[PDB]
């Protein structure tokens, strides 16, 4: 799921 | 024989995310969240944990295993990068890294990243100089320069490591 990936990579 | 410090993660700073191996060297993101004690040290959002030693001034080396996935960023950090609710993971947060995310390499520069044209890392030499006042990245296959933050350090610079996907992983050595 991209939406959760680059959610993700907000949180690095 | 390379003189590298000894580092080990502090898990008072780790996000409750991140699962620390038992000799505190590695770190992956888990499924789900711990229940650790509130400390203000720990980054409480930001998928981060800093090693429990940081440096005033001198040179040291380190090195940092990495996972071929994408989701990891590792270099240092200002020890008054800010731990609590969601920050920027960048050089105005006081955060010095490189990255991997969409298969690519990047040095986290701001507003946009620096693209590496570096070809594959399984291990990366970090050369942190307080006398110039710089941070390097090496591949340690053939030491190859992968990128130079200068900075005008002014406080305690501790190194940083982030995870904010499953499936990959940073480990310490030595």
């Amino acid at each position: 799921d991209n939406i959760k990936r680059k959610l993700d990579t907000y949180l690095q | 024989h390379h003189h590298m410090v000894e580092l080990t993660l502090d898990p008072d700073t780790a996000n409750p995310r991140l699962i620390l191996s038992l000799d505190l060297k590695s770190v992956r993101l888990g499924q789900r969240a711990q229940d650790l004690p509130n400390h203000p040290r720990r980054f409480d959002t930001n998928t981060r944990v800093l090693a429990s030693c940081g440096f005033s001034s001198g040179r040291h080396h380190w090195e940092v295993e990495v996972g071929s996935k994408d989701g990891w960023a590792f270099g240092v950090a200002r020890e008054s990068v800010r731990r609590k609710g969601l920050t920027p993971f960048t050089p105005e947060e006081g955060v010095w890294a490189m990255q991997l995310n969409n298969g690519q390499y990047w040095a986290v520069t701001s507003p946009e990243r620096t693209q590496l044209n570096c070809g594959h890392l399984s291990r990366v030499r970090v050369a942190l100089d307080l006398e110039v006042g710089a941070v390097s990245f090496y591949a340690v296959e053939d030491m190859r320069h992968l990128y130079t933050f200068r900075v005008n350090f002014q406080e305690r610079v501790f190194p940083l490591f982030s995870v904010c996907s499953t499936g990959t992983y940073l480990r310490i050595w030595p």
